RNA sequence: GAGCUGUAAGCAAGCUUUGAUCCGGAGAUUUCCGAAUGGGGAAACCCACCACUCGUAAUGGAGUGGUAUCCAUAUCUGAAUUCAUAGGAUAUGAGAAGGCAGACCCGGGGAACUGAAACAUCUAAGUACCCGGAGGAAGAGAAAGCAAAUGCGAUUCCCUGAGUAGCGGCGAGCGAAACGGGAUCAGCCCAAACCAAGAGGCUUGCCUCUUGGGGUUGUAGGACACUCUGUACGGAGUUACAAA
RNA sequence: GUGGAUCCUGAGUACGGCGGAACAAUUCCGUCGGAAUCCGGGAGGACCAUCUCCCAAGGCUAAAUACUCCCUAGU
RNA sequence: UCUACCCAUGUCCAGGGUGAAGUUCAGGUAACACUGAAUGGAGGCCCGAACCCACGCACGUUAGUGCGGGGAUGAGGU
RNA sequence: AUGAGUAGCGAAAGAGGGGUGAGAAUCCCCUCCACCGAAUGCCUAAGGUUUCCUGAGGAAGGCUCGUCCGCUCAGGGUUAGUCGGGACCUAAGCCGAGGCCGAAAGGCGUAGGCGAUGGACAACAGGUUGAUAUUCCUGUACCACCUCCUCACCAUUUGAGCAAUGGGGGGACGCAGGAGGAUAGGGUAAGCGCGGUAUUGGAUAUCCGCGUCCAAGCAGUUAGGCUGGGAAAUAGGCAAAUCCGUUUCCCAUAAGCCUGAGCUGUGAUGGCGAGCGAAAUAUAGUAGCGAAGUUCCUGAUUCCACACUGCCAAGAAAAGCCUCUAGCGAGGUGAGAGGUGCCCGUACCGCAAACCGACACAGGUAGGCGAGGAGAGAAUCCUAAGGUGAUCGAGAGAACUCUCGUU
RNA sequence: UAGGCCCAGGCUCUGGGCACUGUCUCAACGAGAG
């Protein structure tokens, strides 16, 4: 990473994500080459909060089809950041 | 001493198939899992020319190896338990004894024993057999790397006592795993060929 | 976005794999021939 | 010079006559693998060291460069041998490493079937194939030649000689050259012997080491000795004719 | 240009043996040898003489020719 | 990556029976022999599940599937 | 096209009521019945690669059907310092600098590197969602490393400490057989909460269901092996060594030593737990509440432990470890307290309709657990927990073929 | 679920005797699948 805004891509808005958000946990899509400490520091810098823990998944691509052609979607990296008893990242969802 | 050519001539189970040429020959003898098929490999600086294994009964014929085209090495099956049918275990003994009794080209026989333990009954009942037909014997105590260095002279004394080795024949402590006592064995073989 | 066959068989890759093909002049000849024909997949 | 946001839909949101979309020249960026070259490896991935920078009270984390082998040039040291030398280390190297155009050409190795109604050589065939080297072309090149003349005068390619001479179980078959007609058209440089300078062994001399003049030739030339002639206002050239 | 008193014109080479290779034989390569050098040599199937042409053992040279994975214009 | 043979490292084999060598005890033998006990727990040992069998024998049909037979601590299977 | 509406459509148990729906034998629910149960159960590999969950769907596909599906389409879903692999080690094997035999293509091979199917190495019990659970949440731990810190105890090249790439030890291993000690597990008596039956008769020694609990660390304990223990000399083990030898004495018959399954209190005023049980929630039904929670008998195919005895064929290696000095050494050790801990896998199937093979199946598929009665038994028969009714039917009951029964 | 016995010789082979039976004289009925 060079600028922390290149580590976080976009937030994840689902039912599971909205459920976890009430436990003070936030879910982001992360650059596939970023590691836990990188995400921790990026969230520290961008939002000015205190981070307690970070967990990361790796997701394979899915097979899709539009008519006769077949392909795969991109791989994804997902991070669940647990903030401490501090402020609240306003995702303005 | 500086082997540069080595190959297997023929594996035989009958006197007919014995090679010809009049070259001197050296034979091997010992228990089934003592390292004699690897003694050859360690002497001629080859890895698995005479195939070895940790399962008793890997060598099942008479294998002849030409060493730099002046002599032959004879690889024989070992005695004792052999992980093969009982009927085929005595055929090897008969095959070996016939070759030893015949074959004028046989210069001397190298008998290999395990240094870790005192030699078995079969080792003595082979030393007696070789001393009774008047064939010069070189006695080799292999697997000396499994023993601490400070007990070689203690274990060799027991080896000598059990086999009642005549003062003349020497006992060379060998190790196919660290190449110890290789030059002494070569020297003894060279002496036994010419003399 | 590809198709994979036996992505766990290590012997398959150590026999017909790319790095084994590139380890001898004959394997490099094989790769050159398959590139000349226009194959989508070179080696395993 | 008026529309545009590819295929290619749709569906949104926008740009443009203060000139877009589009076309051409020159640049910038160029993740990872791959000769792949920091080490490893099941190609698209793991794990490092050094210097600097970001960050922490510090450990942990991140970014940017460098780190293969061989060869050459040196610089030191320098295993054996003291120097030297193998070597080691250090530096400087847009060096070379791989690819391809299934084409063309140089060199090396090199089949068998087939046919000869059989098979004895031969033929197939120096073909297929394999290995090495390249270049835009490539070896080829200016007579110790042809040959028998009123001689031609480097090399290469086309026509003809000729499917002839010749070689051939002289059988299958293989197979020339010179003359003549054309395409293209230039030939040069060094060594050697002599002169001048310095050194290095030798006693000066001598004698080789080098550097500048010298000279490129056969009905011999050069050196050498002596004459004119010059060093320019003339000639030649980066395509060999030194070189630029 | 005049001469031509005196030096040079390409060393284990030119040629010979020794074997295979190749195949009087023929050459290749090795295996041993081994000259001359202007009044000097080499050739014209052999050798022996006449005449006729040339000058070996140093190097560099475009063009005419071969082929096209490609690009352009066409048939 | 099938198949033949081989190498390194793991792993599996319900139960039941038989009873070797040796040892002790005695008798007994000069003493060994032997005798009898007791102990002992050996074996390509016996019966037999899991497991294995180019072992027959069908079958239906290109290797299969079933039905007998065999081995089942070993020349054992994986 | 013909054969021809022919042969097939395989085991093996279903029946009815209700629902949905255009349509029901085949889908969902209920009820009874039936089958497996050393599995047709639980978990977890190899292998597969989204097949997993929710909603929609009726082209195609599923030996019949289909409102259903492992099928189609949209959204979702996989969280680790402690699990497994890499910033650890080596086997077989592979690559193999230098090197050797070569005229050469080549062949042989050492140092070194790579390489698990083995060795090292720190976390447990509950709860939770439609889909993840020794990863999330709660509560209690552990491991390695780092100091803005706080204490304690030492030492100043007289020396406290750190200690090797060297020495020694250790990791470190087989089979068979028979004792012993425990525990998982399985069944009686107390106790708890339900019940009192309508078909003759039971307040009855009646019937039903339940009857517990981690790692960690503070204890003590079976048992086991012992190296007999100490002193000197010793230096041997390339240097050195207080370490290991090796000698010489002395005491030794039990001192000492090193390893131990399990049990007791703590973890826990915590959890779980028969059964009660809402609002109505989106009327699934949960949310929520919660009793007793012991003794006795029997007992391993698991642990002590390859501990003991017998045998030969002696059943890997290396690192991590422990020591000894050589050596480094002015600042250090031990406690707290505060911190740091990366990458890859994680859904789902795993005796299967997700794998393999497929005449297309009724086949194959490392391993761990594998209950009761009758039993030598994991055989056999019926059952427990749990799973399933297998994927064309209806009905007739001729010849004939196959598998059975009787004579 | 789970071996037929006895008397012999020859080392497993040939025997012999008994038991027992749809192997048949000679077939009949019943169950299931087609």
């Amino acid at each position: 990473m060079k600028d922390p805004r290149d580590v976080l891509k976009r937030p994840v808005i689902t039912e599971r994500s909205a459920d976890l958000m009430t436990e003070k946990k936030y879910t982001f899509e992360v650059d596939v080459r970023a590691n836990k400490t990188e995400v921790k520091d990026a969230v520290e810098s961008i939002f000015g909060v205190k981070v307690d823990k970070v967990n990361i998944m790796n997701y394979k691509g899915k097979s899709k089809r539009v008519g006769r052609y077949t392909g795969m979607t991109s791989r994804r990296r997902k991070a669940i950041v647990k903030l401490t008893a501090d402020s609240k990242e306003i995702e303005i969802f | 001493m500086k082997v540069t050519k080595s190959e297997i001539v023929i594996s035989a189970v009958k006197p007919e198939q014995y090679p010809e040429g009049g070259l001197p020959e050296i034979a091997l003898a010992g228990r089934s899992n003592v390292g004699k098929s690897s003694f050859i490999n360690s002497l001629i600086n080859r890895k698995n020319l005479a195939r070895t294994s940790s399962k008793p009964g890997k060598t099942q014929t008479l294998n002849f190896y030409i060493i730099n085209d002046e002599l032959h090495f004879v690889d024989v099956p070992g005695y004792g338990f052999a992980k093969v049918s009982k009927s085929e275990r005595e055929a090897w003994g008969r095959m070996i004894e016939t070759y030893i009794t015949t074959r004028e080209e046989l210069k001397a026989v190298v008998q290999i024993v395990d240094l870790r333990h005192a030699p078995s009954n079969d080792d003595v009942q082979m030393y007696e057999f070789l001393k009774y037909y008047g064939i010069p014997v070189i006695v080799i105590a292999t697997k000396a790397d499994k023993i601490p260095k400070g007990k070689w002279d203690k274990h060799a004394k027991v080896v000598r006592q059990t086999l009642n080795i005549d003062p003349e024949d020497e006992l060379i402590l060998f190790s196919s795993e660290t190449k110890k006592g290789k030059d002494e064995a070569w020297g003894a073989i060279k002496k036994m060929i010419n003399r | 976005m590809k198709r994979t066959f036996q992505p766990n068989n290590r012997k398959r890759s150590k026999v017909h794999g790319f790095r084994s093909r590139m380890s001898s002049k004959n394997g490099r000849l094989v790769l050159a021939r398959r590139r000349r024909k226009g194959r989508k997949v070179l080696s395993a």
